RNA sequence: GCUUGUGCUGUCUUCGUCCA
């Protein structure tokens, strides 16, 4: 049941490398992660 | 055909005169130096403890604006172009700050000299905060009283001033041409007499004033440009000029490659 | 002791200058929330008629 | 909230070509070039370099909107010359000018050091 | 954390704890009781940790 | 038409940047001799009609902690009110709803960092909390300025 | 005040959080950019879309 | 289980959701929660 | 609140000159002469040091919330 | 702990309390209130003692 | 195989914003 929901995550690739966030939506292969650094939420692939 | 003549030279500013170039080339060079020369600046702040009276993001914004030595930033890679998971030593520089006030009286000032470089690229002269001298304390970051502590870990990345003004190596580029207005590129507002109501340019002695009987020359173009490049200390003035030229060359070469590969 | 206490507190809290059961026909807006947006605004509010 | 990311001014998406060329059939030997993630810095340089070539009869550019980082350039040469060759010649000539400028500045700086 | 409890007097009674002899070999002592001593406030852990409880 | 052009680099360097604070209040009400509200992290099992936000940022006592980034509709105060139980005691293994959610969500259009959480008692001796949220507002197209 | 205060425009999606107008239409709306706000209503049918594009444009 | 700080003497302690809301050593009625242990990161912009 | 790191208009670093400015004013130098001695030529930079109000000295007078 | 136990512990520590800035300010305020009460009662003897105590406690830095 | 969580008053009052 999407075990990574509401868990702290870090981005390793792309334009947001090394930013801490929290996973909000876990439909599939496209995770919505809110960023702690600015006040916004972005989509991101699971591999990232 | 182009010529360069240097008037004053310093570590932080150079005053030079360009000649036999188009106005567009000089302006593009000025724009490139202002907003397209890569430098190194703090881009992530991890705040492990902050009991000072300043907000966390207040101090983060202040830290991002501190200039860091960016001499060997060419060897460094962009964060988005590094295949390493997380940040490695080849795409980031880690600085750490730890400040505390001891005793129950007095106030402690936190300066940028307290930023200590922990990790970075091997043997590359990058990351150290810029200091005017060996005894210069640097930029004032915060103030602390008894039992207030600041403990942070900052990560510096490579970028350009287009993305954020903290990566700009230059402060203000004075730019000027045609002190005596022989080209009539500007029309002078006046009340009584336009000649005695307008201050002379600081380079007015470098060009012969027009003769009283001289007619207007419609075949003339701006030919000599006077420009002063001031830096924040992250890069020397000559380094800023040379790297602006190199960046412009790289941009044009990329356009040329795109054209040649289009067919 | 509740009479005076509740009457004063109600009139100062709501701004209706009168008894609680005679809210209609009473002069309203006498008491207002202090404006603390900036120092000048507070000073202006404290000297208003 | 609706503010775009600042890196979109210069970072090119994979699906977006850096340089798209389409002919302009209203007049002979004319092309329209669309530069992506560029601004006045490259555009003005190219325009004023090309304006001096005797075989280039029309060159212009415009930035449609300041909030989008791209510009479109119109070029139109004589009958003998293909416009893309003129654009390549302009790029190479400006590169040589910048190279000699850098060399002369280095010489002067070493002299006055 | 617990010396000011009213029941702490009976709680500490009979307990065995490590003691600094001072005169240092740590040894064990048996609590025969406690006695509050006014005017003998002492730093317990820090400067602010004033304590009047004493252990016999 | 009364617009103005602002320098983006000056905005980047801190011109006209400001700080925004908003506080939320909540308290435990007393409805009777033993009907009280409780500050707690409600569970999907023992409570009914929960808010659509997320409760994962609440601590054990039902209050968020300072330093935590919050977004719109997140729950910053967890409160439940008792409800007379139904006949679910028939065959439910203690998993029957006895409490109703009365949590306080963050405003939908606002987000920021939890700055300071205050816990105390009101005049009546019940619990009483105040949560202050902090964010930074940078000038952008549409902000109003004046000389 | 008058029927030129409601007119139908064509949408163009843009960044940032303000409605944007060509400045020639600020006269019929009696609007300037010192803080004014304006209302936008979306038609929800083909018939209504045709009415807006053919009458109120 | 969760730390707290007094509003006057700045004394750290903890509560068990059943103690009266009060500082143990000075009896102040106003206490504050302590900062979270999670990582806090900012973009320095 | 505290002296800005960079001048808003151009970007010169003025955050390291507050203490020197106060020291110069202490010795009796005039404000214009003090600003000139720090090599602040452009008036955009001069307004940053000239019109700065130091409020952190008032925030620091409140007893720290932790210990 | 109960409310009464908390009050007892607070009073015990107050007896142990050598000095605390918040408590010193509270004591000085209470002394000022007592002094105005004595002044309104025209008690010229108590007011002298309260003034002496206030002078001894004061002189902050 | 352990499976995901949908809902908000109302009435006064005041203070503001843009036109007028
Ligand atoms: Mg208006
Ligand atoms: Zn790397
Ligand atoms: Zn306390
Ligand atoms: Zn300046």
């Amino acid at each position: 049941r999407d075990p990574t929901l509401n868990k702290t995550v870090k981005i390793r690739q792309g334009g947001y490398k090394g930013k801490i966030g929290i996973v909000k939506e876990a439909n599939g292969d496209r995770f919505r992660v809110e960023l702690h650094n600015p006040n916004k939420t972005i989509p991101i692939p699971c591999s990232f | 055909e182009p010529k360069v003549n240097i008037i004053n030279a310093q570590d932080d500013e150079v005053e030079l005169m360009l000649s036999d170039v188009n106005l567009s080339l000089a302006n593009s060079l000025r724009r490139t130096m202002l907003a397209e020369v890569p430098t190194l600046a703090i881009d992530l702040v991890e705040i492990k403890m902050n009991t000072s009276v300043l907000a966390d993001e207040f101090i983060s914004h202040r830290l991002g604006l501190i200039p860091l030595v960016s001499e060997d930033v060419e060897e460094m890679k962009y964060s988005r172009d590094c295949t390493c998971e997380d940040y490695c030593d080849e795409c980031s520089v880690v600085l750490e700050l730890s400040a505390r006030h001891e005793g129950e009286e007095g106030t402690t000032d936190v300066y940028s000299s307290s930023l200590i470089k922990v990790s970075g690229p091997g043997n590359l002269n990058v990351g150290e905060p810029v200091r005017r001298d060996d005894y210069d304390q640097g930029i004032l970051l915060c103030k602390l009283r008894n039992h207030q502590e600041l403990n942070i870990r900052c990560i510096a990345k490579k970028g350009i001033a287009k993305e954020h003004a903290k990566w700009s190596p230059c402060s203000a580029i004075a730019f000027e041409y045609d002190p005596h207005n022989k080209l009539k590129h500007t029309d002078f507002w006046f009340e009584v007499d336009a000649k005695k109501e307008w201050p002379d340019s600081k380079y007015a002695t470098w060009e012969e004033p027009p003769k009283p009987g001289e007619v207007f020359d419609y075949k003339a173009k701006p030919n000599r440009f006077y420009m002063t490049v001031e830096t924040t200390g992250s890069l020397k003035a000559n380094q800023v000029f040379s790297r602006g030229i190199k960046t412009l060359q790289e941009k044009l070469a990329n356009v040329l490659f795109e054209l040649e590969n289009s067919r | 002791s509740t009479t005076i206490t509740s009457g004063l507190k109600y009139s100062l809290a709501t701004g209706n200058w009168g008894e609680q059961k005679k809210a209609m026909s009473s002069r309203a807006g006498v008491s207002q929330v202090l404006n603390r947006y900036t120092y000048s605004s507070t000073l202006s509010h404290l000297r208003r008629t | 909230m609706n503010a775009p990311d600042r890196f979109e001014l210069f970072i090119l998406p994979d699906d977006v070509p850096k340089l798209k060329i389409t002919p302009d059939s209203r007049v002979p030997n004319c092309i329209i070039i669309k530069f992506e993630r560029e601004d006045h810095t490259l555009a003005n340089l190219l325009r004023e370099e090309l304006a001096l070539y005797p075989d280039v009869t029309f060159v212009a550019y415009k930035v449609e909107h300041p909030l989008f980082a791209n510009f479109v350039m119109r070029l139109q040469t004589e009958e003998g010359t293909r416009p893309k060759q003129a654009l390549e010649r302009a790029c190479a000539s400006i590169i040589n000018k910048l190279k000699t400028l850098d060399h002369k500045f280095n010489e002067e700086w070493n002299i006055k050091n | 954390k617990y010396w000011y409890y009213p029941e702490f007097d009976d709680v500490v009674k009979g307990m065995y704890l490590r003691l600094n002899t001072g005169s240092s070999p740590y040894k064990v002592v048996e609590v025969l009781g406690s006695q509050r001593i006014k005017g003998s406030a002492y730093g317990l852990n820090s400067k602010e940790n004033n304590c009047d409880m004493y252990l016999k | 038409e009364d617009s103005m052009i602002m320098n983006q680099s000056s905005i980047d360097r801190g011109l006209f940047r400001s700080l925004f604070f908003r506080s939320y209040m909540d308290q435990e009400k007393r409805f009777g001799i033993s009907i009280v509200e409780e500050f707690e992290k409600p569970t999907r099992a023992t409570t009914l009609r929960l808010k659509h936000g997320t409760y994962e940022k609440l601590d054990e006592d039902g209050l968020i902690a300072p330093g935590v980034r919050v977004s719109g509709d997140d729950i910053i105060i967890g409160k439940t009110t008792p409800i007379p139980p139904d006949t679910e005691e028939l065959g439910q293994r203690t998993k029957y709803h006895t409490k109703r959610d009365a949590s306080t969500p963050l405003r939908s259009t606002e987000n920021g960092i939890v700055d300071q959480v205050l816990l105390t008692t009101n005049q009546e001796g019940l619990k009483f909390v105040k949560v202050r949220m902090r964010t930074t507002k940078v000038p952008q197209i549409g902000d109003k300025f004046a000389s | 005040l008058h029927k030129m205060s409601m007119m139908a425009h064509r949408v163009k999606v843009m960044p940032y959080s303000t409605f944007r107008l060509n400045l020639s239409v600020t006269s019929p709306y009696n609007a300037d950019f010192d803080g004014d706000e304006m209302n936008l209503h979306v038609p929800q049918s083909e018939e209504t879309r045709a009415e807006l594009s053919q009458l109120c444009a | 289980g969760v730390k707290y700080t007094c509003g006057a003497c700045a004394h750290n302690f903890s509560l068990n959701k059943s103690d009266p809301v009060r500082c143990k050593e000075c009896g102040h009625r106003v206490i504050y929660k302590a900062r979270t242990k999670r990582m806090i990161q900012f973009d320095a912009r | 609140m505290i002296i800005p790191v960079r001048c808003f208009s151009c970007g010169k670093v003025v955050g390291d000159k507050w203490d020197a400015y106060l020291r110069l004013l202490e010795e009796g130098k005039q404000e214009g002469d003090a600003l000139d001695e720090l090599k602040l030529k452009r008036y955009c930079c001069r307004r940053m040091v000239l019109t700065h109000v130091d409020l952190i000295e008032k925030f620091l007078r409140y007893n720290p919330l932790e210990k | 702990l109960s409310n009464d136990e908390v009050n007892s512990i607070v009073k015990m520590k107050q007896s142990l309390s050598s000095n605390t800035g918040f408590n010193t300010v509270l004591k000085k305020a209470q002394l000022q209130e007592e002094l105005e009460e004595a002044r309104d009662a025209h008690d010229h003897e108590r007011v002298a003692r309260i003034e002496a105590e206030l002078k001894s406690i004061g002189a902050e830095s």
